[PDB]
RNA sequence: CCGCACAAGCGGUGGAGCAUGUGGUUUAAUUCGAUGCAACGCGAAGAACCUUACCUGGUCUUGACAUCCACGGAAGUUUUCAGAGAUGAGAAUGUGCCUUCGGGAACCGUGAGACAGGUGCUGCAUGGCUGUCGUCAGCUCGUGUUGUGAAAUGUUGGGUUAAGUCCCGCAACGAGCGCAACCCUUAUCCUUUGUUGCCAGCGGUCCGGCCGGGAACUCAAAGGAGACUGCCAGUGAUAAACUGGAGGAAGGUGGGGAUGACGUCAAGUCAUCAUGGCCCUUACGACCAGGGCUACACACGUGCUACAAUGGCGCAUACAAAGAGAAGCGACCUCGCGAGAGCAAGCGGACCUCAUAAAGUGCGUCGUAGUCCGGAUUGGAGUCUGCAACUCGACUCCAUGAAGUCGGAAUCGCUAGUAAUCGUGGAUCAGAAUGCCACGGUGAAUACGUUCCCGG
């Protein structure tokens, strides 16, 4: 947890970009590479391709994922099995 | 170390002690108790603004004579091979091999 | 009122001549000396790995001594506190002086 | 089996720093990169004066540089004016007001870091480095030194086996703390590669401690 | 009017205190039953006294400090001894005999380089 | 001990009663270097048997010891090239030692939801030739000869 | 006694006792014991049956027992439907904290199978 | 040294007839209770040439080594040589005590300095116990070499007692040419002898007959 | 014949959970190195970004870092847009400094080549440094002597020692590198100086060394004394030495450290650094964002916490040492259940702060059970550091309460203030210790002996 202190981070372009997107309607996913940002409430029908280290993972962003960070929704490594 | 690490850190070291007010100013306005909710916002994205490389925790002790980035000694700023080094030819003021 | 003259060194021979030279030039200049008195001495210590690759085991301690000696003058006349002003000694030596 | 260092191992037993200034935490560093490129300007500038040590003091707000070389005329230069040209560089090296004092080794051949920079010079220069070896250690010999061993290693002769050969003459007491053993090391920078060469020259027992 | 004597164990150190009149012990200005909450530092504290045979005859002060409850009830002991043998002189082949005046040198032995304490050394393995 | 077969110390006597072996028990069930500890469990012990045995504390205790005390034990020894398991007399010093500490052994592993209860129970036990300390006794006596061919 | 959480309390001290419904603590107990003017003490015998009350409806101030079962059910189901890295680490039966997983995660994953 | 003055002393006392050497059958009187008995109207006028040469060595500012190594006439031999001023070696012989000369003169300069060092001072330099030390190594050295100390070079003439006790030296003597006196018992072999004198080198008596006869001459020789 | 090598002992490891390292597997990458003892809490005295060498993508090409040359600009300072950021495109100031007044030195940008740059290969080309046998007692030489000679002797033999330590014997006599000693620390006393340390006798007290005062004592840190088989007895070649005793704070190199001979393993390190050769040069170099080094079917090593009553819990209450502190240590007071927050004193520090040591002791409780044992895991809610705690920080509160009931074969450490147990501090460090390096508290057991095991 940051603090209740402060206020929950977010990256500033993706902020201003996201605020562009939700005023000027609805278009092609987001990109961006700022997994450590917090997904707000004005983000909600939006999708959002965030990095993943390698490629951009599309999450479309719900009610309840409010309040996580995106990088929770793109995961990084690859498992699969040890077979 | 390569060079360019060397080069990187005096970077590092210039654009920490460029923009140390403006940082100690954001925080103190940041952590300010009481402080206007849109003013502690507005500071929170002016201190991300901010060029990356200015925190001074993005500073790594080096050797000032080699750059290593391990076994580094505050006291002498050297790593702990030219410590041993310059201690043993008599080159630091007090430092003995010690027993007790 | 009074003059607190704190000496600091790494090595101890040199900082008896330094505090030896102080109160000597004190007492002939008239003034009320307090002696060495030394306060205790600072050994700061480190401990390095001798080996640069794979050996952690091996390893030598060092330590800087940092000897302390106080020195309290209580009638600090203008004729005395001048005096101790020019008073240049070794290098080696930190001299600090509080009225 | 490695071997202890035989000067740090005695200094303030028979042996003084080189360095003999007082500091606090927060300029220790400082003196230490000071003087490190204080001694680096001056061994390159004065390779060819015969410079055996670079003692450096720092009192109140000064710094004293004394050289401890074998050829005074060449460091100081005619009518004293390349002391001057360094000492100038030294004090914008060291941000202080500098001096420069000189003190002459009256026999070099008795130092061991003269000794151990003359076997090198020699090296690279191509001579057989047993001939170098042999002429040092017998003048040293000569001029009363009570004991000396030379060491030199690394690609002999410009083989592909490197070895180590060293040569003793003389009473060379290393695990006694009490005896005066001057030691230097130093590096040869041949065609086929770097060749290392060690100085311990043994100057008799010291009585009495540091005084 | 006044004999004095000082004790050490590993770290501690106890000014000892001796005159005339009574059976009195202190003990930085607390009685002796109310500073070493043990027997076994209750009775040697007194063992010279004891042995001697001066147990109610004898005032005694103590400064101590440093040191553990046992350290500083054996800097006692050595301290009486010493106060002891100020006082008579002639006392002293008894105490010798009973081992007082031993001021024993042991130290806590220091950590080492490699190893976990002064002597344990780490585990080891082969296979 | 290949040089110099080095010798054995001397402990000061007890506080309380003044009894050597009551200080080597003392030190033999102590545990972590805790002294204040196993010596309170000892003194409740030892009071808590004076009560049933109507002795003093030190001699109910010696002649339970003496009762533990065993005279012969096995010893595995190599002489002809052989695993001998040799019986042989013991020492004095030895034969106390082996018996405090198989009475301290006993008593630990009873348990009876104390420590000085237990102590004291089977104290009173060896006391009268009975118990598992006793009974190791007897069984290494057996172990011992059963084997009288060595000798 | 038959506390609001449908269990049944021991006969040891209430302190105590009352930690045996899911949900209570060492501290929850306290504070309900201090809530309901009782010793900590007191065994669970010789309080008369409206003290049982008396802390019943104390108890009944937290959500102990089934309903801090189905919380807890739901919060888990919530991160598994997300999609989140906890999510799919609740998923997989594996640490979910950050601990190391090259060895000893034994208590997620169980014994060893080979 | 008259017949009478040696026979008194017991001069003609000789070793077993079990143990004797072949070239001593000239100089053996005969034999009584299985002993051999030694001829004094040998042994007189040998001893009194080899008193002559002895003389005449000591007269041209010779340096005589007395040697001699048995327990019992050590402090004799040491006497002996202290009463004419020479050198002597009472210690057990070493070898290349002069063939190794120059080992010798190192040792003998060790000496010199630990007892120059203690005169001049610096021993309260060293640490109590390595002063004691350095005592103990120069008491060593006095029980090696407190004869030879002042030898300088090496000697003109030797005097030995019992030649086959201590063959050794007369080795060494004739591989530097250096001249041997010698009291040789019948048990001796005297080749290495070029003044050899037939006599009892046991008995206590007859040995100081000769080191003070030998050192009386050896006075006369030297005043002149 | 020696060594915790075994034995005699005490406590562990091997089972459990977790921490950590390695192998393996997985992965876009899981950077590289270390591999029987002598790799595996190792290089790393501390990977969220940085570090960082690895990966994906975006970018640069005399370059991030150095000198040189030409051309044009003072340097720097405050902003806007685009971009994840590197980087691109945008205004007023400045016009400083020095001038034979050209210009220069500083700095900036562009252009052109010499070049830079490489944590790229080789530790089987090297220096340096280190491990290891091993603090094991050895390794040799000069001269002499013996032998045609290769060589031998010394260095073997008899005793003795921690020791090639020492004494006898002996063609050996000596010396060198080692052994020992000189050095540091610790145990007693003395002398000197008494602050910020001390408080015996004194007066004054708010009962606080606190304040007059005291220089005694503790202590602080300089100097010096002291232990030498010196003394006694016995054994022993009358020797070396050994055994015991006296005195003494200390007795037989008092305890501990530092100190590691000639050499061994082509041992380790080209990734600290340096360096021969080779290799790359719009890339193997350089910049940036995100990811990875933290994966997870398993195997191994080193640890931590446990399985409890010699204990757990609550209340009360004693006794340390050694350290650190200026972008630092941060009191008191207030607020918060708490991590902490707000205000803010003092301190470059025998003064102030970190900072109440915990085991212990007293009183009460739990009564042998998966428990008032154990704390894993997980949910929820927070604090702090930091641009930023998703991957992947520490800590707090509430809840949750796994395994575990003493661990097979086998194996490790330790001979005294040692093992064991209990806390404390420090380095690295914004934050991040169960590791490492130090400190003190409590405080054992046993050693008949050298037959075996391992090593010399
Ligand atoms: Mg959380
Ligand atoms: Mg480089
Ligand atoms: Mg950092
Ligand atoms: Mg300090
Ligand atoms: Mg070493
Ligand atoms: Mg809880
Ligand atoms: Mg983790
Ligand atoms: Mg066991
Ligand atoms: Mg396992
Ligand atoms: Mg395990
Ligand atoms: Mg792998
Ligand atoms: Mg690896
Ligand atoms: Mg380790
Ligand atoms: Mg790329
Ligand atoms: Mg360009
Ligand atoms: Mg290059
Ligand atoms: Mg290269
Ligand atoms: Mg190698
Ligand atoms: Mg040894
Ligand atoms: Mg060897
Ligand atoms: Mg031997
Ligand atoms: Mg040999
Ligand atoms: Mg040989
Ligand atoms: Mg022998
Ligand atoms: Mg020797
Ligand atoms: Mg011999
Ligand atoms: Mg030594
Ligand atoms: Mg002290
Ligand atoms: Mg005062
Ligand atoms: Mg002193
Ligand atoms: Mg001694
Ligand atoms: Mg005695
Ligand atoms: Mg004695
Ligand atoms: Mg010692
Ligand atoms: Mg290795
Ligand atoms: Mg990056
Ligand atoms: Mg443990
Ligand atoms: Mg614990
Ligand atoms: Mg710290
Ligand atoms: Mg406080
Ligand atoms: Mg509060
Ligand atoms: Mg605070
Ligand atoms: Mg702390
Ligand atoms: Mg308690
Ligand atoms: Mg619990
Ligand atoms: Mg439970
Ligand atoms: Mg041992
Ligand atoms: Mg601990
Ligand atoms: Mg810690
Ligand atoms: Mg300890
Ligand atoms: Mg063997
Ligand atoms: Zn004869």
């Amino acid at each position: 947890p940051r603090s209740l202190k402060k206020g929950p981070f977010i990256d500033l372009h993706l902020l201003k970009k996201v605020e562009k997107a939700v005023e000027s309607g609805d278009k092609k996913p987001l990109r961006t590479w700022s997994r450590r940002s917090t997904i707000f409430p004005n983000m909600i029908g939006l999708t959002i391709a965030v990095h993943n280290g390698r490629q951009h993972v599309p999450v479309f962003v719900t009610d309840e994922m409010v309040g996580h960070k995106l990088g929770e929704f793109a995961p990084t490594r690859t498992y699969r099995g040890h077979a | 170390a390569k060079q360019s690490m060397k080069a990187r850190e005096v970077k590092r070291v210039a654009l920490a002690d460029k923009y140390f007010a403006k940082r100690a100013e954001l925080k103190a306005i940041i952590s300010d108790v009481n402080a206007s909710d849109e003013d502690r916002w507005n500071a929170v994205l002016k201190l991300q603004t901010l060029p990356r490389d200015s925190s001074p925790s993005r500073q790594r002790n080096r050797c000032r004579q080699t750059g290593r980035p391990h076994g580094f000694l505050r006291k002498f700023g050297l790593s702990r091979i030219k410590v041993r080094e310059a201690a043993m030819r008599g080159e630091i003021p007090g430092l003995k091999k010690a027993s007790w | 009122q009074r003059i607190r003259i704190r000496l600091k060194a790494f090595d101890h021979r040199l900082i008896d001549q330094a505090t030896a030279e102080i109160v000597e030039t004190a007492k002939r200049t008239g003034a009320q000396v307090r002696g060495p008195i030394p306060l205790p001495t600072r050994k700061e210590r480190f401990t390095v790995l001798i080996s640069p690759h794979v050996n952690k085991d091996a390893r030598d301690q060092y330590e800087i001594r940092t000897h302390l000696r106080l020195v309290d003058i209580v009638e600090p006349t203008e004729k005395t506190v001048d005096a101790l002003m020019r008073l240049d000694l070794a290098a080696g030596v930190d001299v600090q002086i509080s009225l | 089996g490695q071997k202890v260092h035989p000067n740090g191992i005695r200094l303030g037993i028979v042996k003084p720093w080189n360095s003999t200034w007082f500091a606090n935490t927060k300029e220790f560093a400082d003196n230490l990169d000071s003087d490190f490129k204080v001694r680096q300007y001056l061994t390159k500038e004065l390779a060819k004066a015969s410079v055996s040590r670079i003692v450096i003091e720092r009192p109140a707000k000064s710094i004293r540089v004394t050289i401890h070389t074998a050829r005074p005329g060449i460091v100081i230069g005619k009518k004293g004016e390349d002391v001057e040209k360094l000492r100038k560089v030294v004090a914008d090296i060291a941000g202080v007001p500098a001096q420069i004092n000189i003190a002459e080794v009256r026999k070099p051949e008795l130092d061991a870091k003269l000794v151990a920079d003359s076997i090198t010079s020699q090296l690279e220069r191509r001579v057989m480095f047993r001939r170098a070896m042999k002429r040092a250690v017998q003048n040293a010999m000569r001029l009363g030194a009570k004991g000396i061993k030379v060491e030199v290693s690394g690609r002999l002769g410009g083989a592909e086996i490197a070895r180590t050969e060293w040569y003793r003459e003389g009473r060379v007491p290393l695990h006694t703390l009490r005896a005066d053993i001057d030691y230097n090391t130093s590096e040869a920078h041949t065609t086929y590669g770097v060749i290392g060469v060690k100085v311990w020259i043994f100057k008799g027992e010291i009585l009495g401690g540091m005084a | 009017n006044q004999y004095y004597g000082t004790g050490r164990r590993k770290s501690s150190a106890a000014r000892v205190f001796i005159k005339p009149g009574n059976g009195k012990i202190v003990i930085n200005q607390r009685s002796l039953e109310q500073y070493f909450g043990r027997e076994t530092a209750r009775m040697v504290v007194r063992q010279p006294l004891e042995l001697v045979d001066m147990v109610e005859k004898l005032d005694l002060y103590i400064t101590v400090k440093g040191g553990g409850i046992s350290g500083q009830a054996g800097a006692i002991r050595h301290g009486i001894t010493r106060a002891l043998m100020e006082y008579d002189e002639s006392l002293r082949s008894e105490l010798r005999k009973a081992g007082f005046v031993t001021r024993d040198a042991r130290q806590v032995e220091r950590k080492k380089v490699g190893l976990r304490k002064a002597r344990r050394r780490p585990q080891f393995s082969k296979r | 001990p290949r040089r110099r077969v080095i010798g054995q110390r001397k402990i000061l006597p007890d506080p309380k009663f003044g009894s050597e072996l009551l200080a080597k028990f003392v030190n033999i069930l102590m545990v972590d270097g805790k002294k204040s500890t196993a010596e309170s469990i000892v003194y409740s012990a030892l009071e808590t048997l004076a009560q049933r045995s109507g002795k003093s504390e030190l001699e109910a205790f010696e002649v339970a010891l003496e009762n533990v005390r065993p005279t012969v034990e096995v010893k595995s020894r190599r002489v002809g090239g052989s695993t001998y398991q040799v019986p042989v007399e013991v020492r004095p010093v030895r034969r106390n030692a082996l018996a405090m500490r198989w009475i301290v052994e006993a008593a630990r592993k009873r348990g009876d939801k104390s420590m000085a209860l237990r102590l004291a129970n089977e104290l009173s036990d060896a006391a009268e030739n009975k118990g598992t300390a006793v009974k190791k006794r007897e069984d290494v006596h057996r172990m011992a000869e059963a084997n009288k061919a060595f000798a | 006694a038959r506390i609001a959480g449908i269990n049944i309390p021991d006969h040891k001290h209430a302190v105590i006792a009352l930690t045996s419904i899911y949900g209570v603590g060492k501290t929850r107990s306290k504070a309900i014991l201090a809530a309901a003017g009782i010793a900590e003490d007191v065994k669970i015998s010789e309080l008369s049956e409206g003290q049982i009350d008396t802390l019943r409806d104390e108890v009944a101030k937290f959500v102990v027992e089934g309903d801090l079962r189905r919380e807890i059910s739901m919060s888990i189901k919530r991160l598994m439907d997300l999609g989140c890295y906890r999510g799919l680490r609740h998923r997989r039966g594996l640490p979910v904290r950050g601990q190391r997983t090259k060895t000893n995660a034994r208590t997620r994953k169980g014994p060893r199978k080979p | 040294v008259s017949m009478r003055d040696m026979l008194k002393a017991g001069v003609h006392f000789g070793h077993q007839t079990r143990y004797w050497n072949p070239k001593m059958k000239p100089f053996i009187f005969g034999a009584r209770n299985k002993v051999h008995i030694i001829n004094l109207e040998k042994t007189v006028p040998m001893f009194n040439e080899a008193l002559a040469e002895l003389n005449k060595i000591a007269s041209r500012k010779g340096k005589i080594l007395f040697v001699g190594t048995k327990r019992a006439a050590s402090e004799a031999v040491k006497d002996a040589a202290l009463s004419c001023d020479q050198f002597f070696v009472n210690h057990r012989w070493l070898g290349g005590m002069l063939t190794n000369w120059k080992t010798v003169r190192q040792s003998i300069k060790r000496l010199k300095d630990l007892e120059t060092q203690s005169q001049d001072g610096t021993f309260d330099k060293l640490t109590k116990k390595e002063a004691l030390m350095r005592t103990r190594e120069l008491e060593k050295l006095e029980n090696s070499l407190g004869g030879i100390k002042d030898m300088g070079g090496l000697p003109d003439a030797l005097f030995v007692i019992d030649a086959d006790h201590e063959h050794i030296a007369i080795k060494e003597a004739n591989n530097l040419g250096i001249p041997v006196f010698a009291i040789v018992d019948t048990n001796s072999d005297p080749d290495g002898v070029d003044f050899v004198i037939p006599g009892n080198d046991d008995a206590i008596r007859a040995v100081t007959l000769y080191l003070g006869a030998v050192a009386a001459t050896v006075r006369e020789g030297r005043s002149q």
